[PDB]
């Protein structure tokens, strides 16, 4: 049952991940070290590599160029297995009425993409097509994992240093949003994400403020690498699927203790010096292996070791079954105002559109004779209060920003509460 | 010059 994969260097084989290769420079074809006489002890004496049919025509080459104890503290301790509380869940099983049934309260890892509705490469499919896809001059963030400092760069500079042996740094990019390149297309969210995304169903189409480019992220970790604890922005459930490699994540659930401790841990200067783990009761190790998807609640706070290099592919959204917990984690993210790069944008305007929303449901609610579920009058009233907060004249000039437009927050505020308490009998 | 270690 065969089927077609790239083959690469002269002898036009697949590649061989036991076999070393070095590109060519002019023809961006990868060759045998073997096959074209480069040792893999020689490749770092060069500085630009031509083969010998490309040497013909554009020159010969250039051979003349002229925190692993925290890992180790991380291994060291004994936390429990995931199996307690993560559920493995078929992707044709994992649909809306599950999620309706069992909350959505604990991470959900899905071993088998089918089902999902899950679209993604082929696992031929490699760091060097995510450059020329996403665009080697695109700018990105890349995080010194040593340092724990961010920094940018063009990506042609960061997968320099990918296919580079003997990598001196720990760089990685976790941060790389594609939705507006070439690469967007070869990636869909799974279904469930879409079906209870706020913005997929509650976002207009004329809307001039744009929808939060949170939606296809691209991940790349190198070997031996290492990602805080921290929890999404706005309390956004995310969805992880390792297309090459794996991943360990180490899940703290979002209790009131934790989330109290992690923002006076993410405040302090010295974070990065303090071991997060040790100030919660349970921190349970999963481990998502080439092929899985891990799917990631509200508000939990997670850190993620990479054993072997690896690429992922994670998005961000936003749904009702998690309204309160999202509002605490984005009051936790207002308080220690830390950078705006990992952030939600458009948070308060994705709200505005879901109360807008919710306040139609409710004049349905009336016509339909079938009142809303208890859920969604909880969350209006959560959404609600909020919208007084960001609209109080006092605290307008601030939110005003994401208001959308022919928006009037009084008109909605008075309507929402009078349906609220209509609702209440 | 990208390369691509063995295992
Ligand atoms: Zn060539
Ligand atoms: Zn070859």
């Amino acid at each position: 049952n065969m089927a077609t994969v790239p083959v690469y260097c002269v002898c036009r084989l697949p590649y061989d991940v036991t076999r070393f290769m070095i590109e060519c420079d002019a023809c961006k074809d990868w060759f045998h070290g073997s096959c074209v006489g480069v040792e893999e002890e020689e490749a770092p004496d060069i500085d630009i590599y031509h083969c010998p049919n490309c040497e013909k025509t554009h020159g010969k080459s250039t051979l003349k160029k002229k925190s692993q104890l925290f890992i180790k503290e991380l291994r060291s301790r004994t936390f429990p297995s995931a199996e307690d509380v993560v559920a493995r869940v078929p992707g044709s099983q994992l649909t809306l009425g599950y999620m309706e049934e069992h909350g959505f309260t604990e991470p959900i890892l899905v071993p088998k993409k089918d089902g999902l509705g899950l679209a993604v490469p082929a696992p031929t499919f490699y760091v060097s097509d995510v450059e020329n896809y996403v665009g080697p001059e695109r700018s990105v963030d890349v995080t010194d994992v040593t340092k724990q400092k961010d920094c940018k760069m063009k990506l042609k500079e960061f997968v320099d240093y990918y296919y580079s042996t003997n990598r001196k740094r720990v760089l990685n990019v976790t941060n790389l949003e594609f939705s507006d390149t070439r690469m967007s297309s070869f990636v869909e969210p799974p279904d469930i994400v879409k079906k209870l995304s706020w913005v997929e169903n509650y976002w207009p189409d004329d809307a001039l403020l744009a929808k939060p480019k949170v939606t296809k992220y691209c991940l790349i970790c190198v070997k031996d690498s290492y990602t805080d604890f921290h929890i999404d922005s706005g309390g956004a459930s995310a969805w992880y699927h390792v297309l090459k490699g794996e991943k360990t994540f180490y899940l703290i659930r979002p209790a009131s203790a934790n989330i109290s401790l992690y923002e006076r841990w993410r405040s302090a200067s010295n974070h990065s010096e303090m071991f997060f783990a040790d100030q919660v009761d349970k921190c349970y190790k999963c481990i998502v292996k080439q092929g899985q998807t891990l799917f990631i609640p509200s508000g939990w706070i997670y850190a993620t070791l990479t054993p072997v290099d690896c690429l992922a592919f994670a998005g961000h959204f936003l749904h009702s079954l998690s309204v309160e917990m999202q509002m605490r984690a984005y009051e936790v993210e207002r308080r220690l105002k830390l950078g705006s790069l990992t952030q939600f944008p458009n948070f308060e305007t994705a709200c505005w559109y879901m109360g807008k929303h919710l306040l139609e449901a409710f004049k349905g609610s009336h016509k339909s004779g079938k009142q809303l579920p208890p859920h969604l009058v909880q969350g209006a009233k959560i959404l609600n209060g909020a919208f007084r907060s960001w609209t109080k004249k006092q605290a307008l000039a601030e939110h005003e920003d994401e208001l959308p437009e022919h928006f009037k927050p009084s008109q909605l505020i008075k309507d929402l509460a009078k349906e609220i308490r209509l609702s209440e009998n | 010059p990208r390369v691509k270690a063995a295992q």
